[PDB]
Formats: C-alpha cells, sequence, structure tokens
C-alpha cells in the first residue's frame, strides 16, 4: 500500500 | 404478542 | 403528506448493512420487522407488521418509496396489504427486488393507518444497499495487489478515518466484514492488525470489483477505511455504508 494509518 | 414472526 | 424520517431511522438503517433479520421500526402501537435473503442482483424482502394494539388500525397503507434515479437501478415489486389490520395481529407482504445497476439511495417505507379517532404516519429508510448485492472474491495477495494497482486513478479511491463506535474486537470486526459481502483475506496487508478484503458487486447490467482496507488504531480507538472500486460512486457509497459497522 502507499501509506499506513499507524506508523 | 405470542403468534407474532419474531426478529432475535 | 409524509413524516419526516422517524427518530432514530438512521442509526437503526445503519444496523441492518451486515444483516438482514431485525426490527426496523418500533414504537407503542407498531413494530416493524425484517427478514431478507439475497443471491447475485437479486433478493427477496420480508416486512411484518405487528399491531400492539387491541384497536383495529385502518386504511393500512404501507407505500415504497423510491426517487427517480433509484427507481431506474432498483426494482421492487411486492402486492396488495390487505388494508385492515386486527389488534394484536402481525401481518405482511413480500418485496422482490431486482438491482439494474448501481445505486446509492435507500427506498424510504412509508406507513400510514387510522388507529380510533387518530391519524398515524411513520417514515423510515429501507435497508436495501448496494452491499446487498456484494459478493465474496477469494484471491491470493499476488493477485490482490495487482487488482489494487489498477485501481490507482484518484478517483477510484475514498477513504474515511472515523471513531470507533463499537470495541475494536478482531473477531467481530472479521465477521462485519464478511457480513458486508467482502471476502476476508488473510496475509495479504503485512500488518496483521490490518484486514483486507476484496468483492463483487453484482448488477443486470454491470459487475464491479471492489477492494478494500480496514487499518485500526487500538491506542487511538480510530479507523481508517480505503476503499477502490471501478466506480467513484461505487467506492463513496460502500466506502460510507461500512464506514458506520465499526
Ligand atoms: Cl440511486
Amino acid at each position: 500500500f502507499e501509506d499506513n494509518f499507524v506508523p | 404478542p405470542k403468534g407474532w414472526v419474531t426478529f432475535e | 403528506i409524509l413524516a419526516p424520517l422517524a427518530p432514530g431511522s438512521e442509526d437503526n438503517f445503519a444496523r441492518f448493512v451486515c444483516k438482514n433479520n431485525g426490527v426496523l421500526f418500533e414504537n407503542q402501537l407498531l413494530q416493524i420487522g425484517l427478514k431478507s435473503e439475497f443471491r447475485q442482483n437479486l433478493g427477496r424482502m420480508f416486512i411484518f407488521y405487528g399491531n400492539k394494539t387491541s384497536t383495529q388500525f385502518l386504511n393500512f397503507t404501507p407505500t415504497l418509496i423510491c426517487a427517480d434515479d433509484l427507481q431506474t437501478n432498483l426494482n421492487l415489486q411486492t402486492k396488495p396489504v390487505d388494508p385492515t389490520v386486527d389488534g394484536g395481529a402481525q401481518v405482511q407482504q413480500v418485496i422482490n427486488i431486482e438491482c439494474i445497476s448501481d445505486f446509492t439511495e435507500a427506498p424510504v417505507l412509508n406507513i400510514q393507518f387510522r388507529y380510533g379517532g387518530t391519524f398515524q404516519n411513520v417514515s423510515v429508510k429501507l435497508p436495501i444497499t448496494l452491499n446487498k448485492f456484494f459478493q465474496p472474491t477469494e484471491m491470493a495477495s499476488q493477485d490482490f495487489f495487482q487488482r489494487w494497482k489498477q485501481l490507482s486513478n484518484p478517483q477510484q479511491e475514498v477513504q474515511n478515518i472515523f471513531k470507533a463506535k463499537h470495541p475494536m474486537d478482531t473477531e467481530i470486526t472479521k465477521a462485519k466484514i464478511i457480513g458486508f459481502g467482502s471476502a476476508l483475506l488473510e496475509e495479504v496487508d503485512p500488518n496483521p492488525a490490518n484486514f483486507v478484503g476484496a468483492g463483487i458487486i453484482h448488477t443486470k447490467t454491470t459487475q464491479i470489483g471492489c477492494l478494500l482496507r480496514l487499518e485500526p488504531n487500538l491506542q487511538a480507538q480510530m479507523y481508517r477505511l480505503t476503499l477502490r472500486t471501478s466506480k467513484d460512486t461505487v467506492s463513496q457509497r460502500l466506502c460510507e455504508l461500512l464506514s458506520e459497522q465499526f
């Protein structure tokens, strides 16, 4: 995925 | 009422 | 005239998105219950009306009301219901449902009747929603990521970030995603806290492949949901429906 909700 | 279709 | 949507209509509507059976409306006079089933682009919904009183309802008139666009996308067929409902009696109708194309609006069920010297008028949103035609698609991780990447146009993705209404209970979440109509794909997102889903919306005229990712933050009590589908309106509709379930 491009980015994550939780770092 | 008893007699009715229920939705539980 | 038509009653405005009953208090709790929207909250209750949301409880019929991932399940088919329940009480849609109840006050001191009347209980409205639903049981439905769906297959491919079709459905069958039983609507039950229970008179909780010792007095007859006369001119008992349930009407399914659909906006113009909705009618082109969704065919509802049902028969006359007898206008007299005896005290303590429960009566019913069958609604045969055919999804023609993807749709965003919901029908309104309006019920009017005489009760003694009074006139009653109740309006509730009827939970016939696009995901009722959503059926699961099992697939391997490799295929999921291929398909995800094929849905890279900005308008194909819709996201929401929302506060959890319910405990972030892993097993219940899995069950709700399945009940929504999605497959639950394990070991796709390498973070095991996240949930990944896939399915196909079945309509008479077209089918739409849909992918989803649900990311919980248990510390923060919030979720991010991402939908990707080939149709912006479908991504929006499924995202907004599914967002209200957790
Ligand atoms: Cl619509």
